[PDB]
């Protein structure tokens, strides 16, 4: 006999590119362009969204191999850039007080945003807990948490593939940006 | 924005540095036109050189050399570290694209270097570069008018300065231009301060200041009058790099620009074209103003075909490289989705689900949750918890020294709570109620045959089938009729489309792994407990390492057999599977062709015939054939029988995913005598009697024939 509490939904995105959805389905994708790691900003109406994740491999000394992450974690009009080691703030829209709160966790920034806590190990890593309450309306490459993980590969149009190459292809922000080929 | 992080080159050997200032250079080396040189470790060294069209001042050549990367770009053409790279190119932190008019290179977190081919070149810095760097571009430091141009506390002219900064070849002396004597000229028509006090630049003006803009486009009249718009066009660049919004200036006259028939060429396009592959890229972009092609509002870009700006729904799809013009549908074997709304619109067809036992070891539940089972105790495999309706139970026993060395041995379904049990063995040995029965057999709605030597199928009515492998090894496969979702049990899992729920037990919590998850399902108390298995037998013998390695390859070889499903199913846990299966098995190649037929059928069961994949592999499988009989790679209905074309069949009322193995081939069938005969020798069957081919005989008032084993009566 366990007690009822809702528990949050955790996507994991880390190493050369394992991730591990919210649904718990694990893949690996190795990408090199800017890839919406999480948003609001699909359903039929994208416009009662509130927030968007996306992440890209930096190499931090050379063009090679991966070294670190750079994460940017809009909220509404708000807006926040993880890299090199720490946050910044590009707030452009309205100017209130901040959606989010930041913490330093351990090794890790912690960013929460009362439903939608962030943390990133400041290197590669980004492990993201959600409320029950985003069950469902959320999309990219932490799939759409809807306790289905066959079809979390569901790309920008909906179309679930049996491969991961093609469902983070799908997730790329900018079009004109190459696919990634076969991962080695 | 882009404040003050932006330097330029344009036109006539015109260069702005990062804080404001402006001057003409008539250069023509190579130059340092930026460079960290205040760190320890520099990050950037982008070099310009600059030479003559005929008479017009261009860019030969840039030299951007970037943590280790070193990026040459001349002659229409990209070099990356040497070696030629056909645009776009794309890596960590780097990409070089020919976006728009021009070639950019962004190596992010360091720079972003536009390039228009001939003329202009915009260098963009992080904020974190200021102070450390020493160039044409100037030193970042904010402070335009008082610290580019101080060598030793003496202050240089514009000449002087571009000279400092200078960089010869190995073996070459490039001279310095000497100083151009007066100029002449002017804005004698007002065409400069017409257009850039016009109204287009009219917030321009509170941010950028035009005066030197003003005096390079009278400079550039006084040089040829068809490139007087290059002023222009940086002032563009700047006043959108700063923040402000440009207006268009172009008019036909005015230098004309030209674009695609659905695109028009604006200044201050948002930069992120808004196409139906991401209809909606354009939502919270962060990128200012810039120039080039562009949509009208409402019809986004087409690059999924580039038959220029589709309306959005009207504009295709795309599935695994295909293209679907919408208005086109694609069903899958589980589900439907059409190409339309500028998206896929996808509805399920019913789909019955499939659990698996393979290997011996692995296992493959309803909700796709594979994992590894080394246990020696009968399982249930499935059962719908509910009641007893149904209760599949597989006997999984130890094959060899190791623990992990297990195969399946038996598949008992249970049923009616028990009343009746249907036991399959590992020979093909099928026992009804612990009485051998030979196959077919069809009763209580239960129809037993084999497809095929290699597999058993029993068919029952209470909605799940199973098949049974037996040929090179015992597998298991279950089909559910999708009506039983969420209702069942066993180790197979719950069939609710969930993967984290699986593993629920019966104390209402979620295992951890496998065998901790089937500990708890056991038949027997006296069973030992199943034991997670970490240590790979593949590390074992170096020949079974190759040997395993060779063979369990041609599964994710692309140019394979399988690569037909590759686009469909992933192979990753069915070559893991081979691996660890012709590894740790004594009889390797007997789990190795296993694991490939298990593949196989899994793919076929998705709806993918694959085929002739047997290719100096598993070959002995061809020939250990039943005499009379022979292979075949898509086994897709019932067995042909001379009783079935005499009299019909319940057999051949099953629907059962397309397997292979042996069989009698097409034109021949099989008597009871179980030998293969074409028709003409095989007899009709009246009454159960053998009535010979061929044979015209008399029966209550009627005179019958046996034609090609096909009875016919007349009268
Ligand atoms: C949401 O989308 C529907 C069409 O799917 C549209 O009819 C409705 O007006 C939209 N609502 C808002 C608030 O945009
Ligand atoms: C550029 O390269 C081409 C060959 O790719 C060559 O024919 C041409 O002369 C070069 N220069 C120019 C200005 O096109
Ligand atoms: C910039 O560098 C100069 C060089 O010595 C130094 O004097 C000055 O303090 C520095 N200022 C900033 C803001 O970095
Ligand atoms: C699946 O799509 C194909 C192509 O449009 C069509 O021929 C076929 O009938 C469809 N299957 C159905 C409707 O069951
Ligand atoms: C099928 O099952 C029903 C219900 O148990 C039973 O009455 C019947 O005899 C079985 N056989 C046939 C041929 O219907
Ligand atoms: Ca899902
Ligand atoms: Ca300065
Ligand atoms: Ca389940």
């Amino acid at each position: 006999e366990c007690s009822h509490r809702l528990c949050l939904g955790t996507c994991v995105a880390y190493g050369d590119g394992h991730f591990i959805t919210f649904d718990g389905d694990r893949y690996s994708f190795e990408g090199s362009c800017e890839y919406i790691l999480a948003q609001d900003y699909c359903g039929d109406n994208t416009t009662h969204g509130t927030f968007r994740i996306v992440t890209e491999n930096i190499p931090c000394g050379t063009t090679g191999t991966t070294c670190s992450k750079a994460i940017k974690l809009f909220v509404e009009s708000y807006e926040l850039i993880l890299q090199e080691g720490t946050f910044k703030a590009v707030a452009r829209g309205p100017g209130g007080d901040p959606p989010y709160k930041i913490r330093y966790m351990g090794i890790f920034l912690v960013i929460e945003t009362h439903g939608m806590a962030v943390s990133w190990d400041r290197k590669t890593s980004v492990f993201i807990r959600l409320h029950q309450d985003y069950k469902g309306r959320v999309c990219g490459l932490c799939g759409n948490f809807d306790d289905n993980a066959i079809n979390d590969f569901a790309t920008r149009s909906r179309s679930v593939v049996g491969d991961a190459l093609e469902f983070g292809n799908s997730w790329k922000l900018s079009p004109s940006c190459p696919d990634a080929l076969a991962p080695k | 924005a882009h404040n003050g992080r932006v330097c330029s080159t344009w036109g006539d050997f015109h260069y702005k540095t990062f804080d404001g200032d402006v001057f003409r250079f008539p250069g023509l080396c190579n130059y340092v036109f930026s460079e960290h040189c205040r760190a320890a470790y520099e990050d950037f060294n982008v070099q310009l050189r600059r030479g003559l069209v005929g008479s017009r001042p261009v860019v030969t050549r840039v030299v951007i050399k970037a943590q280790g990367l070193v990026l040459e770009a001349s002659n229409g053409s990209v070099l990356i570290n040497g070696q030629r790279e056909e645009l776009p190119y794309s890596r960590t932190g780097l990409l070089v694209e020919q976006s728009g008019d021009y070639i950019k290179v962004s190596i992010r977190l360091v720079l972003t270097f536009l390039w228009n081919g001939e003329d202009s070149a915009l260098l963009e810095l992080d904020p974190k570069y200021a102070n450390q760097t020493c160039g044409l571009c100037g030193d970042f430091n904010g402070l335009p008018a008082f610290n580019e141009f101080y060598a030793h506390n003496a202050r240089l002219t514009p000449l002087q300065f571009g000279n400092l900064q200078k960089l010869d070849g190995p073996t070459e002396q490039c001279p310095d231009p000497l100083p151009l004597p007066a100029g002449n000229c002017t804005d004698e028509e007002g065409i400069c301060h017409r257009t850039l006090l016009g109204p287009a630049f009219a917030e321009c003006h509170a941010l950028v200041d035009s005066t030197a803009y003003l005096a390079a486009c009278a400079q550039d009249l006084c040089r040829c009058p068809t490139c007087p718009c290059a002023t222009f066009v940086e002032y563009s660049r700047q006043c959108a790099h700063a923040g402000g919004q440009p207006r268009n200036w172009r008019c036909p006259e005015l230098c004309p620009r030209t674009c695609p028939l659905n695109m028009q060429h604006q200044e201050c396009g948002s930069p992120c074209t808004d196409t139906c592959s991401n209809p909606q890229r354009a939502q919270l972009c962060e990128d200012h103003c810039v120039d080039g092609c562009f949509c009208p509002p409402g019809t986004v870009l087409d690059d999924i075909t580039h038959s220029g700006c589709l309306p959005l729904g009207q504009c295709p799809c795309t599935h695994g490289g295909r293209t679907y013009s919408p208005g086109t549908s694609f069903n899958t074997t589980c589900s439907s989705c059409t190409c339309s709304g500028g998206l896929w619109q996808c509805q399920d067809l019913p789909c019955p689900g499939t659990c698996s036992v393979q290997g011996g070891a692995h296992i493959s539940t309803y909700d796709e949750k594979l994992y590894d089972l080394h246990g020696d105790c009968s399982y249930v495999l499935s059962k719908k918890c509910a009641d007893s309706s149904f209760t599949v139970l597989a006997e999984l026993r130890k094959c060899g020294l190791t623990d992990n060395e297990n195969c399946l041995k038996a598949v008992t379904l249970s049923l009616d709570g028990g009343d009746t049990a249907i036991r399959v063995q590992a020979d093909g040995g099928v026992f009804l109620n612990s009485i051998y029965t030979q196959l077919p057999l069809s009763a209580a709605n239960i129809t037993l045959f084999t497809p095929s030597s290699f597999f058993i199928v029993v068919q029952t009515g209470l909605g799940l089938q199973l098949l049974v492998q037996l040929v090179p090894l015992m597998q298991v496969f279950v089909r559910l009729d999708p009506a039983h979702q969420g209702q069942m049990c066993g180790l197979c899992g719950n069939f609710n489309q969930n993967q984290a729920d699986d593993f629920t037990a019966l104390s209402g919590v979620v295992e951890a792994t496998g065998a901790a998850f089937a500990n708890t399902w056991k038949a027997q108390a006296a069973c030992a407990n199943a034991r997670n298995s970490f240590e790979d037998p593949c590390s074992l013998s170096v020949e079974n390492e190759n040997y395993a390695r060779h063979w369990c390859s041609r599964l994710t070889d692309p140019n394979s057999a399988f690569s037909r499903c590759h686009s469909i199913i992933n192979p990753k846990p069915f070559h893991s599977n081979c691996m660890f299966d012709t590894c740790n098995c004594e009889r390797s190649e007997d789990c190795l062709c296993a694991a490939l037929s298990s593949y196989v059928h899994a793919c076929a069961a998705k709806g993918v015939q694959l085929s002739d994949w047997r290719d100096g592999v598993c070959t002995k499988y061809m020939q250990n054939c039943p005499k009379s009989q022979r292979y075949a790679y898509v086994v897709d209905a019932c067995q042909p029988t001379c009783r079935g074309l005499s009299e019909a069949d319940v057999t051949c009322s099953v629907s059962f995913v397309p397997v292979d193995g042996c069989t009698c081939p097409a034109g021949t069938f099989l008597n009871d005598a179980g030998a293969c005969v074409p028709a003409q020798e095989c007899p009709c069957y009246a009454h159960g009697t053998v009535l010979a081919p061929g044979e015209v005989v008399h029966d209550e008032g009627a005179v019958c024939s046996c034609t090609g084993g096909k009875l016919s009566c007349l009268g």
